């Protein structure tokens, strides 16, 4: 069977990854001791791609955490499904990065990231066939990039043949959280992109606008932007875990959303969001879904596609439905908006679906979606970052833990290059 | 400010085991086209390059030589060297078509490089003034599974060591290796020895083809320094010029598949191939570039061509030649690069879309 | 004897088996569990014929088929349902890990492993045979498993075995719909040993049959499951001159000699009478003119392929249940009057025929109705030609750019495999642009 590990990094990863299990939780119907209480047989088929086992019928996940500075080990410890973690994953150091990405790549991750790898092989060598790993950082920040980025470039030289899967929350255009957001998302993204085969960025302006306009929500915290990019990832993986007419993997999404292998950077989405009263007078079909995925709002990744053209589209599918309606509604939008997609791939959408749906919904879906939009992106951050570089801002401290500007002109000249391959193709 | 490509072609002769065999011919000429008939017939493929090398009988015209090679590939490279742009030759074909009797050749009948370099040394002897000077530099470093390596190093009394050579980005030289070796050179007595220093340590294997094969690129880095610019106020150099040779043999297209490989072997051949791959492509968006349709020049999918953004383009000249047998029996082996090679397509059923019309006043 | 063996490769083709598999146990009166309370009540009879399921002692009944996917899910549901006791345990979970949509694992890197146990397998139902053999692989295009593991297994099976039939019952790939982006590169691939290893290639278009079922059984929504029932029934209109008895028979070397002409336009399409719903099972008499004109009424055949912008080369037409062949005389002499069905000069003879009296089932649970009459047409014509030169052309727009080949240098496949490739397609469409041109003196 097909088996994935978790690594869980920084203050958005420590909090997204105990979403995304007390989720998950829920499907395989896991209670936070580990027990089992669910009622489908199906559950716990194929239970063994994300958790293993334990003596009594408990379940453990395989959950890595590796920056759990104790502000957020105890915060992930004294919560719901906490119990269940491994406390030799548990993870951590001290004297954390301080929003800066040589801390957490160079001089501290260095000392750590050798007890990180422990974990990770310990982990590996017991599932039988590995298909590939997760990871859920944040980028601008210190320790989810560096350390994140470090346990990338490990990983994949250990295990170059599998997957490598990277849940990244990228720097928002209007109010940074950051004021060394660019400099750090620079220099990981010139280290995600040679090592890594897909990403999917995810912003959080998009998700607070998700969540004010689709939901109506007034009161929009963090723990239910998180409660998104978990279905996200739930959604993803659904074709590996459960069964349907059509299966699919990640090794599938790979292989036809990255046509080449640097234009690896995704816009993601989810349906049906919608609010709980007006739930009501909507009605739960396939072109409904389909709508509310190739709109620009659920877009969690901040890039209006309209601007450019999607390159490749995936779209997974949850519950008993059909599958002509399905082929016959994204050939529908692959006839109707066809500037929106390219010409020299004939076609840009492919689909997989899943026989039995989320615990509360009839039928979801989840869309993965590769755009020349996403540029915009990193060139926004390669207008931030070089007025920073020219008059040397942030500098110092980045110098004092032994780097060099060479460094950082090799990843601003790799983003902007990347610009260029995406720019390639939009104009005609 | 355009460049050029120059693809080109070899088809070697029976050697004397093929000969006493009988083996049926299966590559015919016309003159600049080539062609290839199965013992079969039923298809007959036929093939167009800038270039066609026939060295089958010596009886036929337009017989191409050593010498013949020489003049028409190796020169105008030698020429821009001087002239202050960066050259860069490929030189493929797979195990058996005799790659080095037309880069090296043998001690009786040479082959490119040392006739290259000779003219090169003739030149500078024949320029070499008070005023100007020339000063020659020299590198040989490999490419295997897309880490570097350097063969010119004497490797250390020790166990199988994997290299840390590593690749930067200058920002206005361009892209370079960490630590590699930069040896002088005078004569090619000298360049002669360093080469077969080199060989030596390089990564070889044993296959259904043959116990030499080759199983990584090979990289022959010249760099030579012009110093003429003298101040009349001052001994001094407003400038020197720098020009940056590269000379490149490329492994075989092994089909890992019809050969049964796995394992260190078979993580090769989806190396190799990824290498010609990303070439191709480059040489086939170079090939554009002269054309003046706008388009991305991939150079950071492979070491290969990261290291040479310089040198294969801009006010470049890249160059190449492929070596091929004429047997009926390296039929697929040999129509590959055939294949790998169709990069001579330059005027073939363009479009056309033009608006500008009578712009006056 | 007079045997045949089932092979299906990948989800289409469990999703077919199980499909074909469930129409088999119907019609001779066999329960899942393998038993019959038919032999036992009446005594006598080789119902559950020797020609699909072997028989043991216990009066159980096993079938002649395996089936491999390299992706558990689908096997791991047949190991769960209502079939998990009928079936010989050894269906091949190879699936660690899926074959990524891709020739290259099926053909070389993920297909090692796995062949060997499938041959021995496959020897292991051969010597249970006494007579009679032929191979029926039910595979898909574009899809990595179904092309790339049907490749590997032809290519061996015309090396130990040769001398059989073997008949490739596959999906082709939809012209505006698919459920993938790299079904071409794989789609070519195949063809270009498939060509070589195969006898007669028999293909579907899952979008010709969605307009087949909106268009005739009033079906808005359908599932797949509706679709492989027609499936299932076209191989039971093929395979019951074999399993039961009748006036005319056509055994599978018949189906390989009288629509294969030359050895390279061997990819035929196929058609059924499903114009037939339970509403619309009156209100017609379903007579054999009619069905016969109907088998070449564009809109009802499986694959979409207008082919009055071609011609027609061979046909079988074989049929179940009530036939009284004046009728079929008839009918075929009012085709051959007809002028928009266009024949090669060479073929005058022109049509086969097969009848068969046992008539069809009807699956509970099934869109279709009970008929006293069924048919099953099988044609050779020269338009798949502009069913192969879509995915001729989509192929030479994607590797211009060298799109997509990254993943398939991953796994051993050279860049020059491909044009090797599609230089044979560009011959198989010159052999059927040479076929349906009138001779000249
Ligand atoms: C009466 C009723 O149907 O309640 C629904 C509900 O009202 C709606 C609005 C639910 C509700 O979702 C939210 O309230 C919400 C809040 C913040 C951020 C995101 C969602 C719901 O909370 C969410 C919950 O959905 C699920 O439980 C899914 O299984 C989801 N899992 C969880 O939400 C979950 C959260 C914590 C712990 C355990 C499970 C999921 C689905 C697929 C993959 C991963 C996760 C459901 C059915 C509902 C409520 C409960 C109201 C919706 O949920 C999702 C993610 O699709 C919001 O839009 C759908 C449509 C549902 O109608
Ligand atoms: N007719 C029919 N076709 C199906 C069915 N299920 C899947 N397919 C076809 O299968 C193709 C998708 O690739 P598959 O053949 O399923 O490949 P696979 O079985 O998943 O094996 P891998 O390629 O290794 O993943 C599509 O073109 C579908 O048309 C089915 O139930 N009936
Ligand atoms: N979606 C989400 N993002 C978060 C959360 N917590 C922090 N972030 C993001 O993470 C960034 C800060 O990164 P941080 O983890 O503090 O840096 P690090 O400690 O060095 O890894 C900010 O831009 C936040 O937007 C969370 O709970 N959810
Ligand atoms: N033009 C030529 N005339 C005569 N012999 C040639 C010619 N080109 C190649 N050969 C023969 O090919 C042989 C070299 O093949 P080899 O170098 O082993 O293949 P590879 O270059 O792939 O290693 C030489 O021994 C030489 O005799
Ligand atoms: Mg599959």
């Amino acid at each position: 069977m097909r088996e994935i590990v978790h690594i869980q990094a920084g203050q958005c990863g420590n909090q997204i990854g105990a979403k995304f299990w007390e989720v998950i939780s829920d499907e395989h119907g896991i209670d936070p001791t580990g027990s089992y209480h669910g009622d489908s047989d199906l559950q716990l088929e194929r239970i063994n791609v994300y958790y293993n086992e334990a003596t009594g019928n408990k379940y453990v996940p395989r959950a890595i955490l590796v920056d759990l500075e104790p502000g957020t080990m105890d915060s992930v410890r004294s919560g719901p499904f906490g119990q269940i973690f491994r406390p030799d994953n548990f993870v951590f150091g001290q004297s954390g990065a301080g929003n800066n990405w040589a801390k957490g790549h160079y001089t501290e991750g260095a000392e750590l990231v050798d007890s990180v790898l422990d974990v990770v092989r310990k982990e590996s060598e017991s599932c039988d066939c590995l298909q590939g790993f997760q990871l859920t950082h944040s980028l601008g920040g210190g320790t989810g990039s560096g350390m994140g980025t470090l346990l990338i470039s490990k990983i994949r030289e250990e295990y170059p043949d599998r997957i490598m899967n990277t849940f990244s929350v990228m720097p928002s255009p209007k109010v940074s959280d950051t004021v060394v957001e660019p400099y750090n998302a620079t220099l990981s993204v010139h280290q995600l992109v040679e090592n890594t085969d897909e990403t999917y960025c995810i912003d959080n302006e998009a998700l607070y606008d998700i969540c004010f306009r689709t939901l109506k929500l007034t009161t929009p915290t963090y723990g239910d932007l998180n409660h998104l990019v978990s279905a996200t990832m739930s959604g993803v993986t659904t074709c590996l875990r459960f069964p349907g007419q059509l299966n699919a993997d990640l090794r599938k999404l790979a292989v036809n959303m990255v046509p080449f292998p640097r234009l690896h950077f995704f816009m993601p989405g989810f349906a049906p969001l919608t609010s709980r009263g007006s739930q009501q007078y909507r009605a739960l079909t396939v072109p409904e879904l389909t709508q509310q995925m190739f709109d620009s709002k659920n877009m969690m990744a901040a890039c209006d596609p309209r601007h450019g053209r999607y390159l490749t589209v995936a779209a997974i599918f949850r519950g008993r439905m059909s599958m002509k309606e399905v082929d016959e509604q994204m050939l529908n939008v692959q006839n109707k908006n066809s500037s929106y997609f390219v010409e020299w791939i004939p076609n840009n959408v492919k689909t997989a679906v899943c026989d039995i749906p989320p615990r509360g919904l009839k039928m979801s879906a989840t869309f993965i979606g590769n755009s020349t939009a996403i540029q915009e992106l990193f060139k926004r951050i390669s207008e931030q970052f070089t007025a920073m570089f020219r008059r040397k801002a942030f500098l110092h401290w980045y110098t004092g833990e032994g780097m060099d500007e060479m460094e950082f002109t090799e990843a601003e000249s790799n983003m902007n290059d990347l610009v260029s391959e995406y720019q390639q193709y939009q104009d005609a | 400010s355009n460049s050029q490509v120059t693809v080109a072609v070899r088809v070697r002769p029976f050697s004397k085991r093929e000969k006493t065999e009988k083996a049926s011919q299966v590559v015919f000429t016309n003159g600049e086209e080539i062609t290839v008939e199965h013992p079969d017939m039923k298809q007959v493929y036929s093939f167009i390059y800038d270039v066609s090398f026939w060295s089958f009988d010596e009886c036929h015209p337009g017989y191409a030589s050593q010498t013949t090679v020489y003049e028409t590939l190796a020169a105008p490279l030698l020429d821009r060297a001087f002239e202050g742009y960066n050259t860069c030759l490929f030189a493929y074909g797979q195990t058996g078509s005799g790659k080095s009797y037309t880069m090296m050749g043998l001690n009786e009948e040479p082959g490119i490089i040392p006739r290259f370099c000779e003219d090169l040394f003739a030149q500078i002897a024949k320029k070499q003034t008070s005023e100007v000077s020339y000063h020659l530099e020299m590198s040989f470093f490999e490419v295997y599974n897309e880490k570097i390596h350097d063969l010119l190093v004497c490797k250390g009394e020790n166990g199988q060591r994997k290299q840390p050579l590593r690749a930067r980005e200058h920002p206005v030289s361009g892209p370079y290796v960490e630590g590699l070796s930069m040896n002088v050179v005078s004569s090619y007595s000298d360049i002669q020895s360093w080469l077969e220093l080199g060989n030596k340590q390089r990564a070889t294997a044993a296959t259904g083809m043959n116990d030499k094969s080759s199983r990584s690129h090979s990289v022959f880095t010249l760099v030579m320094t012009q110093t003429k610019t003298e101040v009349v106020e001052g001994e001094e150099h407003d400038h020197r010029i720098t020009s940056r040779i590269n000379l490149v043999d490329l492994a075989g297209s092994e089909r890992c598949s019809t050969a049964h490989s796995s394992g260190q072997r078979l993580k090769e051949g989806v190396s190799i191939n990824k290498s010609l791959l990303t070439l191709g492509k480059v040489i086939s968006a170079l090939s554009e570039q002269a054309n003046g349709k706008r388009v991305f020049i991939p150079y950071r999918e492979s070491t290969l061509t990261w290291l040479l953004k310089e040198s294969l383009g801009g006010n470049s000249k890249t160059a190449m030649i492929a070596t091929v047998s004429p047997a009926a029996s390296n039929i697929e082996e040999t129509l590959s690069t055939l294949r790998y090679a169709t990069q001579a397509r330059l005027i073939v059923n363009i479009a056309k879309v033009n608006e500008d019309m009578n712009a006056k006043l | 004897m007079r045997e045949c063996i089932s092979i299906h490769v990948g989800q289409a083709g469990v999703q077919i088996g199980n499909a074909c598999w469930e129409l088999y146990c119907l019609e001779h009166g066999i329960q899942p569990d393998g038993q019959m309370p038919s032999d036992k009540t009446i005594g006598g009879g080789d119902d559950s014929f020797n020609t699909f399921f072997s028989e043991t002692g216990a009066g159980k009944h096993v079938p002649r088929a395996v089936f491999v996917d390299l992706e558990p899910t689908v096997i791991d549901e047949v190991r769960t349902g209502t079939y998990r006791q009928l079936f010989h345990p050894e269906q091949l979970i190879t699936g660690k890990e899926d074959a990524a949509n891709n020739y290259a694992r099926g053909h070389y890197t993920i297909g090692k492993e796995i062949i060997d146990l499938v041959l021995d397998r496959i020897r292991k139902l051969a010597d249970q045979c006494t007579g009679l053999q032929g191979f029926l692989v039910f595979h898909s295009f574009g899809g990595g498993t179904g092309s790339g593991f049907t490749s590997l297994l032809m290519e061996r099976l015309s090396v130990d075995y040769g001398k059989k039939s073997k008949l490739e019952f596959s999906i082709y790939p939809a012209p505006q719909v698919s459920t993938a982006v790299v079904e071409p590169y794989n789609s070519i691939l195949t063809t270009h040993t498939t060509l070589e290893h195969s006898d007669c290639a028999f293909m579907v278009d899952n979008e010709a049959i969605y307009d087949i079922c909106r268009r005739n059984l009033d079906i808005e929504r359908p599932t797949y499951t509706n679709l492989n029932r027609l499936i299932s029934q076209i191989v039971s209109s093929i395979t019951a001159s074999l399993r039961f008895d009748g006036a005319l028979n056509v055994d599978l070397t018949e189906f390989q000699t009288n629509l294969v002409p030359y050895p390279r336009i061997h990819f035929p399409l196929a058609t059924y009478a499903p114009v037939i719903s339970a509403e619309k099972a009156y209100h017609e008499q379903l007579s054999v003119a009619e069905i016969t004109n109907a088998c070449f009424e564009p809109a009802n055949q499986m694959v979409k392929c207008d082919p009055r912008h071609g011609k027609y080369m061979a046909c079988c037409l074989l049929y179940r249940g009530d036939v009284v062949p004046k009728d079929v005389n008839a009918a075929i002499a009012t085709i051959k009057t007809k002028r928009s069905i266009q024949f090669v000069d060479w073929c005058p003879t022109g049509f086969k025929v097969g009848i068969n009296y046992q008539p069809p089932t009807v699956v509970p649970g099934g869109d279709l109705a009970k008929v006293q009459r069924a048919v099953c047409m099988l044609s050779n014509t020269t338009a798949i030609a502009e069913a192969w030169a879509r995915l001729d052309h989509k192929f030479d727009l994607m590797y211009a750019k060298r799109a997509f080949v990254h993943w398939y240098v991953g796994e051993g496949m050279e860049e020059g495999e491909f044009s090797e490739a599609r230089e044979d397609m560009a011959a198989l469409e010159k052999d059927y642009e040479e076929v349906g041109v009138d001779s000249v003196e």
